[PDB]
């Protein structure tokens, strides 16, 4: 009967400030501490707020830029982060102590502007082929092959954040060498944040 | 005086019984109420942690009884009596005895299968990307098991460090294998200073390293 | 009896969560 509802995904630029909320229900809000946890790839405890006195308590690595606050009458807790940094990129959870975790709020901090990917071919018994989906922002990108018709032996990799600050990923697939002359292979790439769609025919 | 938790193994492979452990650097036993301040959670990608067991050995309501926590003081275990497909996930322990709260490194539950060598492919940069002043070389390691794998880039037989990124898929829905891409990124200017491009793969299913290469 | 024990367990649970 306990629920913790958190605010939606955030996309911020370095130096800005973000405010994340955690709305509690099903219990006496002011009796139990709310904790905050950061997950990037492991979990980092950020501290807790006393829901009775309002007093916040910060873990060592979270001292200067982080503020825990409340609206007790509204059964809501807040995490405010100022002077945002790239490495603030993460999922943030509020928790009712150890008993119950919020759904989490993903925060992405980047100076990058929205940009569609360039799509390059990975040419060409078994042959491998694929599409390199390079330099896009923000996530996500989705890839299919032959409009969803080909899924066997298709591997679409999780994106990596490059040195440039832009994402890149690849999608690959293995086929018989024999079919290369006769079968058509097209990767369908969708990056909705830029309304970019690309169909890239992949040839030997 | 931050409490340390060491969780093992980092991964295990299952409908049999599995065990994961958590060792605390300090006792988590509260003399006052005799409870151990340690909880176990399950968490699946994109999702938030779900409490399985609290006070070391108490199952949370509704949690299937195939899940069993035990232990006291500094030694704790989580057992899954009989692994189901819905139980494939990450699991971690949490100590809430003292602040700062601290977490185990996690244990990932995957499906066991036979050893499978990876098939290896190397991909030169397309001519179109070269037009734009950067070259991406791709090495694919396809459908292998187990997940552990080593990739090394060699340009003109020189060993490459710091200039590649790897990415890996989750266990394949059909054959329980893994795939892995490694991508070497450099300026067309540095690219065009060299001739032979190779990636060296090391894997349990391979009696010795496999190399794939090409030259401009 | 075992009802006391279960009630106790919930009280310990929530006590551990108190400000």
């Amino acid at each position: 009967q306990i629920q913790l509802v958190q605010s939606g995904p955030e996309l911020k630029k370095p130096g800005e400030t973000v405010k994340i909320s955690c709305k509690a229900s099903g219990y006496t809000f002011t009796d139990y501490s709310v904790h905050w946890v950061k997950q990037v790839k492991g979990l980092k405890w950020m501290g807790w707020i006393n829901t009775e006195t309002g007093e916040p308590t910060y873990a060592d690595d979270f001292k200067g830029r982080f503020a825990f606050s409340l609206e007790s009458s509204a059964s809501t807790a807040y995490l405010e982060i100022h002077n945002l940094k790239n490495e603030d990129t993460a999922t943030y959870f509020c928790a009712l102590g150890w008993l119950h975790w919020g759904l989490g709020t993903t925060l992405t901090v980047s100076s990058a502007s929205t940009k569609g990917p360039s799509v390059f071919p990975l040419a060409p018994g078994t042959a491998a082929l694929g599409c390199l989906v390079k330099d896009y922002f923000p996530e996500p990108v989705t890839v299919s092959w032959n409009s969803g018709a080909l899924t066997s032996g298709v591997h679409t990799f999780p994106a990596v954040l490059q040195s440039s600050g832009l994402y890149s990923l690849s999608s690959v697939v293995t086929v018989p060498s024999s079919s290369l002359g006769t079968q058509t292979y097209i990767c369908n790439v969708n990056h909705k944040p830029s309304n970019t769609k690309v169909d890239k025919r992949v040839e030997p | 005086l931050d409490i340390q938790l060491t969780q093992s193994p980092s991964s295990l492979a299952m409908g049999q019984k599995v065990t994961m452990r958590c060792k605390s650097s300090q006792s988590l036993l509260n003399s006052r109420n005799e409870r151990n301040y340690l909880a176990w959670y399950q968490q699946k990608p994109g999702q938030s942690p779900k409490l399985l067991v609290y006070f070391a050995s108490i199952r949370e309501s509704g949690v299937p009884d195939r899940f069993i926590g035990s232990g006291s003081g500094t030694d704790f275990t989580l057992t899954i009596s009989s692994v189901q497909a819905e139980d494939l996930a990450d699991y971690f322990c949490l100590q809430h005895y003292n602040t700062p709260w601290t977490f185990g490194g996690g244990t990932k539950l995957e499906i066991k299968r036979t050893v499978a060598a990876p098939s290896v492919f190397i991909f030169p940069p397309s001519d179109e990307q070269l037009k734009s002043g950067t070259a991406s070389v791709v090495c694919l390691l396809n459908n292998f098991y187990p997940r552990e794998a080593k990739v090394q880039w060699k340009v003109d037989n020189a060993l490459q460090s710091g200039n590649s990124q790897e990415s890996v898929t989750e266990q394949d829905s059909k054959d329980s294998t893994y795939s892995l891409s490694s991508t070497l990124t450099l300026s067309k200017a540095d690219y065009e200073k060299h001739k032979v491009y190779a990636c060296e793969v090391t894997h349990q299913g391979l009696s010795s390293p496999v190399t794939k290469s090409f030259n401009r | 009896q075992e009802k006391n024990e279960q009630e106790l367990l919930e009280l310990d649970k929530w006590a551990s969560l108190w400000n």
